[PDB]
RNA sequence: UUAAAGUUGCUGCAGUUAAAAAGCUCGUAGUUGGAUCU
RNA sequence: ACCAUAAACGAUGCCGACCGGCGAUGCGGCGGCGUUAUUCCCAUGACCCGCCGGGCAGCUUCCGGGAAACCAAAGUCUUUGGGUUCCGGGGGGAGUAUGGUUGCAAAGCUGAAACUUAAAGGAAUUGACGGAAGGGCACCACC
């Protein structure tokens, strides 16, 4: 078969993890950064590495890549957003009457953006067991 | 947040904290989470009192503040809905965040360079980090938590009742921390909003 | 049935001093058992407490402070003259520099340095320390 | 738990226990005011009572004996003492 | 040359801390043995107290292993107990000396009547157990000596007990489960609450909090 | 206060002090228990001899005796 | 502690647990000691005092932990009446 | 568990007494058959007349002939 | 023969699996017995 | 009609107090939105949400034990005393012989000694085995 050892993907994994802005999705461009800056033995170490780091930078374009670091991956999905208004600044809150007697005792009664819904009337929450 | 006007817990705060749904808890209740509960509705769901969920979120401001190095706090969450919120976290206060596994060995192997010596924990869920919560008992870790209705409390020191299932929820405690801890320090005031709009810790999934 | 109630009385507030609990709730009171808790109350180590005014018996809720390491009883109350309280406090006590003996002597209920003042042996209810 | 104020629970509290496990033990009973519809006589009733009460004005059942409490016939109007 | 991992070996390698009293008085826990050498050192001595070959068998054969059991004590101070098991005595022995120095625990120290001099026995009755052996240290007067079996004799003059009576229970010819019962005795001493220890404990700043200027640089 | 531990405990005393073992300013009932062996050797005739000169070791002195 | 001529004869003395008095011990890992900070009653702003609990580990293996810091905490009138 | 109160002392030692007899020791040197079978009859030495000489056989993890007597 | 033997145990042992708790309930002696009176 | 004996087993005296949680279930009682049936109405029945009290169980836990397996009792034990019954004292000889007693009898209860012996025994851990059951692999196996 064709499974990378330890070595390959232990090195291609440190070397997304301190130059992802130098790589890309071409194979043989990363090959090039990849000899200049590690010092690699024999030809087809630093072809098999490079292999990994293409089919790891495919990856991390998608989503979450386990095996590295989460600041970094995360952080280039953000750089790679702000809504014009917030998510919390709804006009309309729904709450429950039990909801408001809890708001009475926070003196905080006296809201203008609630609607108190009523709450659903069976008692049926819990699955039926057997 | 001692019977101070300064620190009373305003209208925009609970009107976020009401619409991120940081009031309702969960089906179950732990025997231990029962003081910070107003009362269970219909469809079972228990509501949290908000005014209990705002001093023990204004006592583990001070936990934090009182800290001289800021690095020396840890603030970690191994789920994806608050990992965000660490990172944010850390940026604006000056933390040290730990997303996704924790390491098991990184408080007591000291032989390691996974090895950390921080001095206060902040933990987004006592039962999905159940690991940083045991090891602070090998190296004397005070340790903060968001803490559900159904969380277990054995080694969390201050328990802030919050939801923390829902994804706006956790983002909305873990800003409001961020805002509280820059509050007491010597930084931004209390007069007007803070500049961060409360979105930018928000989990948004695929 | 309950035959003793100084032994319900001392292990309830030795297994709650344990579990580092504030307070304990005994019951029946009995005024053996108020003599007891002032002895010890008097030495500093369990604090103030109030009785319960059932009209059948009472109860007695203890505060505690952290200070009791074990409250016992002894059965039956052997007679103990004032040459055997030696030996009774080499079997029971921790140290020779603190602990207590309490005696029901005829002067009262009274700890075993007390009733060395006195110049009385008695009968004995049990130690603390 | 581990401190909880055993002299001082809350009302709504004591009224849940068991009627001999309260710190001041106390029955869950009350003495009714029993008025019957067809008459002007008004009887003492014992909630938990036995055997059934008879208005001996009008002679008709004012409460059959249950297992609990007693149950009133239709139409009598009770109130409970102080 | 000893470069601390550790940021109380930094604290500890920088003069600091100036006793092993106040690592005892925040309980820090203690993971580099230098610091143990850094502050007893000179008058620290250690008794092998036995070596036990254990084995495992395996699909080759068997592997035999050697247990060594190390008591390190400062007399008048401090006492450890150590057990490291290895294929080589010698490798052993070393680190068991380690591991027994990193277990040092202070015991305190009482009076058996009155109170004219230095300590010289136990405050009180401490019982310590481990594994079916239960041992009992019941204070005595000034000058008898240790009353105990030749393997608490050992841990209990390595502590600085001057004098003390004991008894023994449970099957104390292992000599492992003998040995940690009565470390586990001598580590309680400091556990009881008696009434002179009855004072509002004032608090100070841990080492961690008051040098954390100084952390900051390394 | 004791009447025995008075009577007793200063016969005790006086002895120690007479022969030599125990201190004069030493005369608590609690320095008994810092007695050691070497106390009592040091008042035998032997090392008395030895020790004023008229020996010139242990083994001269006891067979000068 | 002391003996009669009144010397402090004890290596150290060591703290005790602010919620159940009992004696933090030299190997007690699980133990905590815990600043909560001291605030400016106009600015609400960190004054520079802290207030210091410190609590065993057997507390904290319970789960009381969390009721003991509030407790200890409202008394100091750090957390506001309810 | 056992009886405790201030007057059982005819339970106490009834009991123990009977209890004594279940030791080996105790029923060895109080019942009177082993001294009736001990051939000395409670004496430390003895004096016979010797009748024949005897090689006994060692038992079997080792192996010799014991030297002994009949007398 | 005594200590060692907390292997006779009142102080002071043990009884799920190492020796060991009665098939079950009744029940005399014995043993032990709730608060409460300056 | 006698016999009265069992892995008669939770392989676990009885009574009493204290000591963690969690959800079910059985019975009785107390409350509570709302579904159904008795045409409405209460009153009840079947459900649903609780609470209280005893019960049969279960899950869970650094309560504390214990040689450990395990145990919310087998905990509150060298910090040893709540009350009380039966019963054990290294392995065999042997529940054998004899005596007494009940029973028609089988059997029941009671029950030794001489002598022999340095171990027998309990938990747990690593390996060893197959004519136990499941997986993976090799043209020095097969197809």
């Amino acid at each position: 078969g064709r499974v990378r050892t330890k070595t390959v993907k232990k090195a291609a994994r440190v070397i997304i993890e301190k130059y992802y802005t130098r790589l890309g999705n071409d194979f043989h461009t990363n090959k090039r950064v990849c000899e200049e800056i590690a010092i690699i033995p024999s030809k087809k170490l630093r072809n098999k590495i490079a292999g990994y780091v293409t089919h790891l930078m495919k990856r991390i374009q998608r989503g979450p890549v386990r095996g590295i670091s989460i600041k970094l991956q995360e952080e280039e999905r953000e750089r790679r957003y702000v809504p014009e208004v917030s998510a919390l600044d709804q006009e309309i809150i729904e709450v429950d009457p039990d909801t408001k007697e809890m708001l009475k005792l926070l003196d905080f009664g006296s809201l203008s953006n609630l609607q108190v819904t009523q709450p659903t009337v069976g008692m049926n929450f819990k699955t039926p067991r057997g | 947040s001692g019977a101070l006007d300064v620190l009373q817990m305003k209208e925009e705060d609970v009107l976020k904290f009401l619409a991120a749904g940081t009031h309702l808890g969960g089906t179950n209740l732990d025997f231990q989470m029962e003081q910070y509960i107003y009362k269970r509705k219909s469809d079972g769901i228990y509501i949290i009192n908000l005014k209990r969920t705002w001093e023990k979120l204004l006592l583990a401001a001070r936990a934090i503040v009182a800290i001289e190095n800021p690095a020396d706090v840890s603030v970690i969450s191994s789920r994806n809905t608050g990992q965000r919120a660490v990172l944010k976290f850390a940026a604006a206060t000056g933390a040290t965040p730990i997303a996704g596994r924790f390491t098991p060995g990184t408080f007591t192997n000291q032989i390691q360079a996974a090895f950390r010596e921080p001095r206060l924990l902040v933990v987004t869920d006592p039962r999905a980090d159940h690991q940083p919560l045991t090891e602070a008992s090998y190296v004397n870790l005070p340790t903060i938590a968001l803490c559900n209705t159904d969380s277990p409390l054995r080694y969390v020191d201050i328990a802030i009742p919050c939801n923390n299932k829902g994804a706006h929820s956790v983002g909305l405690m873990w800003w409001m921390l961020a805002r509280e801890v820059l509050r007491m320090r010597g930084t931004i005031s209390r007069e007007h909003p803070w500049e961060v709009m409360p979105d930018l810790y928000f989990y948004r999934d695929p | 049935v309950r035959m003793n109630v100084l032994a319900d009385a001392l292990k309830s507030i030795n297994n709650a001093e344990k579990r580092g609990k504030r307070q304990v709730l005994i019951r029946p009171c009995s005024k053996v058992i108020v003599r007891f808790l002032t002895v010890m109350m008097k030495h500093g180590y369990i604090g103030e407490f109030e009785i319960i005014d059932d009209h059948r018996a009472g109860k007695i809720v203890v505060n505690l402070t952290g200070r009791l390491n074990k409250c016992g009883v002894i059965s039956p109350r052997f007679d103990v003259q004032l040459k055997d309280l030696e030996k009774w406090q080499n079997n029971l006590l921790p140290s020779r520099q603190f602990g207590f003996i309490v005696l029901t002597t005829s002067a009262g209920i009274m700890d075993h340095e007390e009733a060395r003042r006195k110049h009385t042996g008695g009968k004995i209810l049990g130690f603390f320390f | 738990p581990l401190a909880k104020d055993l002299l001082h629970p809350s009302p709504e509290e004591e009224k849940r226990k068991h009627k001999k496990k309260r710190l001041v033990q106390s029955p869950n009973s009350y003495f009714m005011d029993v008025k019957c519809p067809g008459c002007y006589k008004i009887t003492t009733v014992f909630s938990h009572a036995q055997t059934v009460v008879l208005c001996v004005g009008c002679s008709t059942v004012l409460c059959q004996p249950t297992g609990g409490k007693a149950r009133l016939t239709e139409g009598c109007s009770f109130r409970r003492k102080q | 040359e000893w470069m601390p991992v550790t940021k109380l070996g930094r604290l500890v390698k920088d003069m600091k801390i100036k006793s092993l009293e106040e690592i005892y008085l925040f309980s820090l826990p203690i993971k580099e043995s230098e610091i143990i050498d850094f502050f007893l050192g000179a008058s620290l001595k250690d008794e092998v107290l036995k070596i036990m070959p254990v084995q495992k068998q395996t699909r080759a054969g068997q592997r035999t292993r050697f247990k060594a059991f190390v008591a390190i004590g400062d007399y008048n101070g401090h006492v450890g107990l150590g057990v490291k098991c290895s294929k080589e005595v010698a490798t052993a022995i070393r680190g068991a000396i380690i591991l027994a120095k990193l277990s040092i625990v202070p015991v305190r120290r009482g009076y058996w009547g009155n109170k004219i001099g230095k300590p010289h026995t136990v405050p009180c009755k401490v019982t310590g157990r481990c594994g079916s052996v239960l041992v009992r240290l019941i204070p005595a007067p000034r000058g008898t000596g240790i009353v105990s079996a030749p393997v608490p004799k050992k841990l209990l003059m390595m502590a600085g007990i001057d004098d003390c009576y004991t008894s023994a229970r449970g099957c104390t010819a292992t000599l492992g489960n003998f040995a940690k019962a009565t470390f586990d005795a001598i580590s309680k001493t400091y556990s009881y609450l008696t009434p002179d220890l009855w004072k509002e404990t004032v608090f100070t700043k841990s080492p961690y909090q008051e040098f954390t200027d100084h952390l900051v640089k390394t | 206060k004791d009447p025995r531990r008075l009577f007793e405990g200063n016969a005790l005393l006086r002895r120690l002090v007479r022969i030599g073992v125990l201190d004069e300013g030493k005369m608590k009932l609690d320095y008994i228990l810092g007695l050691k062996i070497e106390d009592f050797l040091e008042r035998r005739l032997q090392t008395q001899v030895f020790k004023l000169g008229l020996a010139k070791s242990i083994h001269h002195a006891r067979v000068l005796i | 502690m002391q003996n009669d001529a009144g010397e402090f004869v004890d290596l150290y003395v060591p703290r005790k647990c602010s919620a159940s008095n009992r004696i933090i011990g030299a190997k007690d890992h699980a133990s905590i000691q815990m600043n909560v900070a001291e605030v400016d009653k106009v600015t609400g702003r960190f004054n520079g005092q802290f207030k210091t609990y410190a609590i065993c580990g057997a507390i904290r293996r319970m789960g009381e932990s969390d009721d003991s810091i509030l407790r200890l905490a409202k008394a100091d009138g750090i957390v506001s009446k309810n | 568990g056992k009886c405790r109160g201030l007057r059982t002392a005819r339970k106490l030692r009834s009991h123990r007494r009977d209890q004594k007899w279940h030791d080996k020791q105790y029923k060895k040197a109080h019942l009177g058959t082993a001294l009736k079978a001990n051939p000395f009859g409670g004496a430390s030495h003895a004096k016979g007349i010797v009748l024949e000489k005897v090689g006994v056989e060692a038992k079997q993890p080792n192996s010799a002939i014991r030297k002994c007597v009949r007398v």
